[PDB]
RNA sequence: CCACCCGAGAUUGAGCUAACAGGUCUGUGAUGCCCUGUCCGGGGCUGCACGCGCGCUACACUGACUGGCUCAGCGUGUCCUACGCCGGCAGGCGCGGGUAACCCGUUGAACCCCAUUCGUGAUGGGGAUCGGGGAUUGCAAUUAUUCCCC
């Protein structure tokens, strides 16, 4: 019956799809059914242009109720369509990662070592410099992924910070104003939340630091 | 110098620096 | 270590990059003797001929130009080549050499270092 | 804005609402003057002896033709266009980008620069006026809409 509900998500009529899209969310959030439905989601993307938009909308709010292996498989599958240069599928898949990180999942849903692979993978897009539609969303998730990675393991969290602040300083040169406002708003919220309470455990830093204090040298 | 000439100078001076610093397939899999 | 300057004409803007080398001058990837108007070849070669081939032997200059026209670019190229050398001899050679370069380079023609403040006049209703 | 110290006093009493050169809405004066069109087709909208004014192209050698080389800026748009195929050209068919310091567009502009032919000849200067054909927009191209070839 769950597969009967699920198989109507790909339906061409929007009303039938809209209730099924809302129906699947209420069933899972309200889980043993999570594993099978992710296996449906991956194979449908591999089968296919218009249907993939509905499937990424399905994957938008269904990533948080997944286990580790299926997130790892989904993290590949969302990353495969990134190789396609189509823009609407790119923006939805960018926004799909946002809803993954905005829920701040636990250790059973998302491991600490998984996030390091995601952020290092996402460095290869950085779209050009000045398109403003995904670039706001691109550095919105790199904010959201880093703030989640710090919360799980903090001393690794300072390890991945300098490379992001390498691009964040560099992307201030984009001629769009809304890039500038969103960039520093991302950077300030990392510093007010990921560095400020954990500053005391670091202690005083010199020019020849070794451990996580060396990251703070690379911040400044 | 003025706004219009300096905008072109700064943009051009930046691009000469990049071609001094300048002198693959994207990682689809995340777990090796 | 290197020095990054600019020289300008009406709209033809140049940028020059000078560093240690054996004495090659390139504009837009082309040599100084292949720049297209060959009638005004001496205007490109004036800062080289006034100063001497030996004085440029310790520096390699690469110049990029965009905008303007055929002769406005030559007047910007010859400005930024000479202006790159007087900046390089100031920061990494003693000021006595920089004063004597800036001396003989102004008495010849004042546009090799100080730009021409002439631009097209707008029209109003 | 509120509370408070000092301070006689951090506000108590006498005068001022008013208006429509914008007008509107159909109520009145047996109010002052003065008289008793719609749809459809076709045509031309400068047809040209002349007087008076703008402009464009030229009368060539500091030039025309052919090839090659090499440089802009203000602006532009959901109408600007990229790319592929076909034709010799105007022009067709397909598929994409851009509401825009994001695409056109590193805006590959023209004089200019370098080679070739021409050689003072109403001439390879100059292009009007014409003949024949082709293509595009439009209900419609005749009195040549416009463009291309000889």
């Amino acid at each position: 019956v769950y597969h009967g509900l699920l198989s109507f998500t790909v339906h061409p009529k929007p009303k039938i799809r809209k209730a099924a899209q809302h129906g699947v969310c209420s069933v899972l959030k309200g889980h043993p059914a999570a594993i099978s439905t992710a296996k449906f989601c991956i194979q449908e993307i591999e089968k296919s242009a218009t249907t993939t938009l509905h499937m990424l909308t399905l994957l938008k709010d269904l990533l948080p109720c997944f286990p580790e292996g299926l997130v790892k498989s989904c993290s590949e599958t969302l990353l495969r369509v990134m190789t396609l240069s189509h823009v609407l599928v790119t923006a939805c898949a960018m926004q799909a990662f946002h809803s993954l990180f905005h829920a701040r999942p636990g250790l059973s849903t998302l491991s600490a070592e998984l996030n390091a692979q995601i952020i290092t993978a996402l460095y290869d897009y950085v779209p050009s410099e000045n398109d403003l539609q995904p670039l706001l969303a691109w550095l919105k998730v790199m904010e959201k992924a880093h703030i989640n990675l710090v919360r799980l393991q903090w001393d690794l969290g300072l390890g991945h910070l300098p490379r992001f602040f390498g691009t964040a300083v560099t992307c201030l040169l984009s001629p769009h104003s809304q890039v500038l406002t969103a960039a520093t708003q991302s950077l300030k919220e990392i510093l007010k939340e990921c560095v400020a309470p954990h500053m005391a455990d670091i202690g005083s830093v010199t020019s020849s630091a070794s451990g996580p204090a060396q990251s703070v040298a690379k911040m400044f | 110098v003025g706004p219009r000439l300096s905008r072109r100078i700064l943009q051009q001076a930046r691009q000469q620096q990049e071609e001094l610093e300048a002198e693959r397939e994207r990682t689809t899999r995340l777990g090796p | 270590q290197s020095v990054q300057v600019f020289g300008r004409k009406k709209t033809a803007t140049a940028v020059a990059h000078c560093k240690r080398g054996n004495g090659l001058i390139k504009v837009n990837g082309r040599p100084l003797e292949m720049i297209e108007p060959r009638t005004l070849q001496y205007k490109l070669l004036e800062p080289v001929l006034l100063l001497g081939k030996e004085r440029f032997a310790g520096v390699d200059i690469r110049v990029r130009v965009k905008g303007g026209g055929h002769v406005a670019q030559i007047y910007a190229i010859r400005q930024s080549i000479s202006k790159a050398l007087v900046a390089y001899y100031q920061k990494y050679v003693d000021e006595a050499s920089k004063k004597e370069i800036k001396d003989i380079l102004i008495q010849y023609d004042r546009t090799l270092l100080v730009a021409d403040p002439r631009r097209c006049e707008s029209k109003k209703f």
